[PDB]
């Protein structure tokens, strides 16, 4: 028994989407589907239902008049329609199924769908700049030195990050992208190293982006005037 | 002779069906006359495998098989007419000009009636008349008060509903109990049951008289208890199979049980003469218990109020408590189910008015009196539909013909019991045609309705419970 | 018309404590109250159905409870494999919407601690663009609850800027964060001085990062 998603992506603020819910190892005509997106650091919020006994539907206030909820009964498929689409709707969307009986006695939500992602924004996929938080000339000698790299103006989310080449990791702070205010996004990679052995090592920040064919090196170093 | 009272009685459902009808003018969705011209347009142009999942918000199917073939049948006869009439989502919502559509329907429900309600009460009334030996007018009276009864006569012909069908089977499997033919009366049972899933309300007392008479009253019969479990599966199979082989499948089989029984919504969102619309407006339930809490509770409350009357049948079965537990079982069903509507006191009126064949006046004049309850507590309903000159033209000839306006039972607290029960009518149709509501109690008249039935209703019940226990008693079969 | 009140948002606790959320609904109309488990990023998981019954392969120590609409969920040993979000849900029936809690992130529990505070001016690389970004940086300290503020030249800049964290860490079980304050090349040009000042419970007078605009 197993949910599947299907259809969901950058789409322009005004557009419209298809999601396809498919259905293996149940059958979808007694099950009382349901829709619920997260958004990107929110919780869990009620979207759309779908009764299927009596095909009653019902939404939230957020997506009334724009969402349209149905159920192909004969193929076991769910499917959810957004039509403006505003830009607060960026979220990772999940379809589950409640399954109902007698006197009011539900069992919960006992089958969820991996869930699939929608970009509700406008911005031409663009790759990352980079631009090297250097390590301060006076940082503290026989301490601590922390440096990195900052990668900027990039979009779809997510970005690989790594340094030295994947082969240093030992503490190294990757802080999740956040959306900045142009629409894309940016982020930040923190390490860690003692001072003694900052002039003689060398790092290089190594960022790939898949979706806008960009990979790129920066080498972090002690700025000295 | 005798069959001029057949015939005005038709022509009676005949001019009480010249009013408008549940839904005329109310574009959205129309009332009840628009569900069953939808049927008759769904099952002859859909496949047996579409008709409980084609259009489950715009008048679904809510009825078993059984329903579904009667507008198969009557969609036919209609579409040879005119076929515009019954057209595959072009003719939804079709009123015409001339009236056509408004006569084959009123006529299909006449005919239903003629068919399956007439011969079944006739042959009842004939039957006891000849057991004791009744004079013609004796019987010929008693069968005049039964085909005059207004709130079926003004349920079916007015709002349009089939419900004389569903209850004539009733009456043929009471009538088949009377003649001892139990291996055919469960038939005509599980026939009733697959038109409107509204008659399982004697089930508790059906299958108690079959079981004690078939294996345990005149003796451990096992040949009889398989002739009636073989005809009640034969029944239920043969009603079923169109669904099964020329259906999908199991799956048909589900989705018509789930469309028959369907889940329960709101908590006492309408307004009922139940034990719950008379107290849910003081200990407001929705308040203090959970909606499972109530659906049990109302579950409880009602196989603890037939549980009385099954047993007496199940232990004692005779051919004189039948009436009596069929009310003590449905009136029982009817106060305290958690969804009940206006209408389903029908189902306690068949046996009630069945008792209009007693030799009694104690038990003629509580049966006039909660025929005049029964149809008082219908106004709300036959108010917004029109008919307020049938309403009162039937409430008005079926009290003349019996006797009421040339009467009430013997005592002191009866007689003016049923005296203030009609004086707090008479002031209910005063307050609510002239004197405005609180209008800080928007529906207050709607609530002294469906307060002043049911205590009428509940003190009815209680009189049949004393009945079952007080008779029963090597009684007549002659009273 | 239909809302539950989770408390609280969070609450810290060690390998072994017992645990407590309520749940509060505005109005006790359906005790279908479902309890879910969601770990960072998967799909959630059912707990507890009915309010009260446990579900199949769940461990004995998860028991929900009612008391009018004061919903609870007790956790009588807390595993290395229960910290998570936790959500309740209610549903009054079948045509009808449901609602989710807001979550109750439970966490695991250490010591107190004070976390390192740096600053970076904008890269030289950067100014070339037309915009610069000031960063200071907080690391390894607990708990989450920090103060970090911006001064360029003795100013209580608000609005240009921006601070993000990571989750709890998994072999000491201590936060970072890193916020930066972006300014075009003109307003960058135009001040000297550039500082943050954090403030943590751990550090008894909040330290004070600087330097100047060179
Ligand atoms: C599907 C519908 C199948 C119809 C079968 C239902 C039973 C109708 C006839 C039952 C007669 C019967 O039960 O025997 C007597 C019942 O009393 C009595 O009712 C005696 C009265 C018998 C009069 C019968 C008049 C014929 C019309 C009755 C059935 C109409 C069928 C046409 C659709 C004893
Ligand atoms: C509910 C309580 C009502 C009792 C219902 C039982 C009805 C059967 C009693 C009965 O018929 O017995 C006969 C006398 O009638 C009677 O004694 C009928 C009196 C009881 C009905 C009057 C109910 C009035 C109170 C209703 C509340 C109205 C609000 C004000 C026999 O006669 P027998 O008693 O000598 O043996
Ligand atoms: C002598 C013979 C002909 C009598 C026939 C008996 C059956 C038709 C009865 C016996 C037990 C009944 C059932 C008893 C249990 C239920 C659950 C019940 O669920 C509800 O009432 C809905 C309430 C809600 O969930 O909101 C619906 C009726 C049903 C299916 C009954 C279906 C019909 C049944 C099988
Ligand atoms: C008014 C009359 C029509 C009531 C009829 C009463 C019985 C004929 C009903 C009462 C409970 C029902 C059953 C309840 C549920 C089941 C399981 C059902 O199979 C499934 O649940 C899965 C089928 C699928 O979805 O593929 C098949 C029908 C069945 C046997 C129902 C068969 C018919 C039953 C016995
Ligand atoms: C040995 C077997 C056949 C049991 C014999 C007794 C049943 C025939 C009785 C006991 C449980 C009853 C039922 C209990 C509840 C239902 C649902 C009812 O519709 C409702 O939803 C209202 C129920 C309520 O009161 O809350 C219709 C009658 C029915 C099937 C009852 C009809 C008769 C039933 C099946």
């Amino acid at each position: 028994v197993q949910l599947v998603e299907s259809g969901g992506g950058l789409v322009q603020p005004g557009g419209s989407l298809r999601l396809s819910c498919a259905a293996s190892g149940f059958n979808v005509y007694s099950s009382s589907i349901h829709w619920v997106r997260q958004a990107p650091g929110k919780g869990l919020e009620w979207v759309a239902s779908i009764s299927s006994y009596s095909g009653y539907t019902s939404y939230a206030d957020s997506v009334k008049g724009r969402f349209t909820i149905s159920a192909d009964t004969s193929k076991n498929t769910a499917y959810l329609q957004m039509n403006s689409l505003r830009a607060e709707d960026t979220a990772v969307y999940y379809c589950a199924r409640e399954y109902w009986s007698w006197y009011s006695y539900s069992y919960g939500i006992d089958y969820w769908g991996q869930g699939t992602l929608v970009t509700v924004s406008s911005a031409s996929t663009k790759g990352p700049s980079v631009f090297p938080l250097a390590p301060s000339s006076k940082s503290t000698s026989g301490g601590t030195a922390a440096l990195g790299c900052l990668v900027k103006d990039y979009f779809p989310e997510p970005v690989t990050v790594s340094w030295n080449s994947g082969a240093l990791t030992s503490g190294v702070h990757t802080f999740p992208a956040v959306l900045q205010s142009s629409g894309l996004y940016s982020l930040s990679s923190v390490v860690t190293v003692p001072s003694s052995s900052l002039g003689t090592q060398t790092y290089i920040c190594n960022v790939n982006h898949k979706p806008s064919n960009t990979k790129v090196d920066k080498k972090v170093e002690p700025k000295s005037c | 002779p005798e069959y001029i009272i057949f015939v005005c009685a038709v022509i009676l459902r005949c001019t009480i069906g010249l009013g408008p009808y549940s839904g005329k003018g109310s574009p959205p969705l129309y009332g009840d006359f628009e569900a069953q011209r939808h049927w008759m347009e769904i099952t002859q142009h859909l496949p047996l495998s579409k008709w409980y999942w084609y259009d489950l918000q715009y008048w679904g199917l809510d009825y078993p098989p059984l329903t579904a073939f009667h507008s198969y049948l009557l969609g036919l006869i209609g579409s040879f007419f005119n076929p515009s009439w019954f057209a595959l989502e072009k003719s939804r919502g079709f009123e015409s000009p001339d009236n056509g559509l408004k006569t084959y329907m009123r006529s299909t429900v006449i005919i239903s009636d003629i068919l399956f309600y007439f011969p079944a009460v006739i042959y009842f009334t004939k039957w006891l008349g000849r057991y004791r030996n009744q004079s013609p007018i004796g019987q010929s009276i008693a069968a005049s008060a039964i085909l005059f009864q207004p709130s079926l006569m003004l349920i079916d012909h007015g709002h349009f509903q089939y419900n004389s069908v569903m209850l004539g089977l009733t009456a043929y499997a009471i009538n088949n109990l009377l003649d001892e033919y139990y291996a055919m009366a469960a038939v005509c049972f599980v026939l009733s049951i697959c038109f409107k899933q509204m008659a399982l309300y004697y089930a508790p007392i059906f299958f108690a008289y079959l079981l004690s008479r078939s294996l345990l009253f005149p003796k451990f019969n096992i040949a009889r208890l398989t002739v009636i479990a073989f005809a009640t599966l034969a029944t239920f199979a043969i009603i079923f199979a169109p669904l099964y082989f020329l259906g999908g499948g199991l799956k048909n089989i589900h989705q018509c049980i789930h469309r028959i029984f369907p889940f329960a919504r709101g908590i006492f969102e309408d307004k009922v003469a139940n034990f719950w619309c008379v107290t849910n407006v003081f200990v407001k339930y929705k308040e203090r218990f959970t909606i499972q809490q109530l659906q049990l509770y109302s579950l409880i409350a009602t196989v603890i109020g037939f549980l009385p009357a099954m047993i007496m049948t199940l232990l004692h079965p005779k051919k004189h408590l039948l009436p009596y537990v069929l009310i003590a079982c449905s009136m029982s069903f009817f106060l305290f189910s958690f969804q009940v509507h206006e209408k389903t006191i029908l189902i306690p009126l068949l046996p009630i008015t069945l008792l209009y064949s007693s030799t009694d006046w104690n038990v003629l004049s509580l049966v006039s009196w909660i025929n005049n309850v029964a149809l008082f507590t219908l106004w709300p309903l036959l108010k917004k539909d029109g008919l307020h000159l049938q309403y009162a033209v039937s409430f008005l000839l079926s009290n003349w013909l019996i006797g009421n306006f040339s009467l009430l039972p013997y005592n002191v607290v009866w007689k003016s019991f049923i005296i203030g029960t009609y004086i707090a009518m008479g002031f209910y149709h005063f307050l609510d045609q002239f004197v405005a509501p609180p209008s800080k109690y928007p529906d207050l008249w709607v609530l002294l309705n469906c307060a002043v039935g049911f205590i009428c209703f509940s003190i009815f019940w209680l009189w049949s419970y004393y009945k079952i226990f007080t008779s029963g008693s090597k009684s007549m079969k002659d009273l | 018309d239909i809302q539950m009140t989770q408390s609280p948002s969070s609450l810290s606790a060690s390998v072994g404590d017992r645990v407590t959320i309520t749940c509060r609904a505005s109005q006790s109309v359906s005790s279908a109250v479902a309890w879910y488990q969601q770990k960072p990023g998967k799909a959630p998981k059912l707990l507890i159905y009915s309010a009260s019954s446990l579900y199949s392969g769940v461990p004995s120590r998860f028991s929900g409870s009612r008391s009018g609409t004061d919903f609870t969920l007790t956790i009588s040993s807390l595993q290395p494999e229960d910290f998570a979000t936790y959500y309740c849900q209610q549903s009054y029936w079948v045509g009808y919407p449901i609602t989710f809690g807001q979550g109750t992130k439970v966490e695991i529990k250490r010591t107190v601690a004070a976390p390192s505070v740096f600053i970076f001016p904008p890269s030289d690389s950067q100014l070339k663009s037309g915009t610069a970004s000031v960063v200071c940086l907080l690391n390894n300290f607990y708990p989450r609850e920090a103060k970090v503020q911006w001064k360029v030249d003795n100013a209580l800049q608000s609005g240009n800027s921006q601070e993000s964290v990571t989750e709890q860490d998994s072999k000491d079980s201590t936060y970072s964060l890193s916020s930066t304050l972006t300014l075009s090349k003109a307003d960058y040009e135009k001040h000297k001085v550039y500082a943050c000042e954090v403030t943590h419970q751990g550090l008894s007078s909040p330290v004070t990062k600087s330097f100047n605009r060179g």
